[PDB]
């Protein structure tokens, strides 16, 4: 299968036809994404097969083929791009100021940015090109528009 | 069965489409991986 370092679609051909159910990232020979998107099941990279490693439903996160690779984080001050992978379209950088989550437990950095459910899993980079987290666990706030937290994992 | 295609190299995009409000957001998050808001 391909191995090449990106952002990959997600796909499952058992509802009606080719439906794109996520996106991932391909980073030192690991897949990322994110746990809803593939409730953990292996996947197909053409021929190639890719079995989870490691995952966390409360994270919401996977890994496969080897252990969490990501572990940039958001400065608190800069913008970011999303590199939003839209079901049936192309690749698109948007950059936006994140907000932030005020949890009990710390703050995480935010986007206010509205993509279809298969966007889930698109990478948010810094000015470096890192990955700093994943879009597409989040909330919908009064107006019924969406926010996604920056999920980013745990480099063992 | 799921399977993956490539998509694209990730990398930052000079002068990209600029959108978003930032806003401040007090969050719960369950056992479920569920955010929901606090008030
Ligand atoms: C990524 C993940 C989820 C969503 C989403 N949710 C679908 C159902 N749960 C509330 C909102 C609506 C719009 N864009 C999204 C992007």
């Amino acid at each position: 299968g391909e191995t090449t370092d990106g952002v990959y679609r997600v796909m499952t051909r058992r509802l009606l036809g080719s439906t794109q159910v996520g996106v991932g990232v391909m980073q030192e020979g690991v897949f990322h994404t994110m746990w809803h998107v593939t409730k953990g099941a292996a996947l197909r990279s053409g021929e190639g097969r890719l079995d989870p490693y490691w995952g966390d439903v409360k994270q919401d996160l996977v890994s496969y083929c080897g252990p969490w690779k990501l572990d940039a984080a958001w400065d608190g001050l800069s913008e970011v791009q999303l590199l939003a992978v839209p079901p049936g379209e192309r690749a698109k950088n948007i950059q936006t100021l994140p907000g932030i989550f005020k949890t009990k437990d710390g703050d995480i950095g935010a986007v206010a940015l509205d993509y279809p459910a298969g966007t889930s899993g698109s990478p948010i980079l810094d000015k470096c090109g890192r990955v700093i987290g994943l879009y597409g666990n989040g909330v919908v706030i009064k107006n019924g528009s969406y926010v996604s937290a920056i999920t980013q994992g745990k480099r063992e | 069965d799921m399977y993956i295609e490539r998509a694209g190299d990730i990398t930052w995009e000079k002068d990209a489409e600029v959108t978003g409000n930032s806003p401040r957001l007090d969050v719960a998050l369950d056992e479920s991986g569920d955010f929901s808001l606090v008030e």
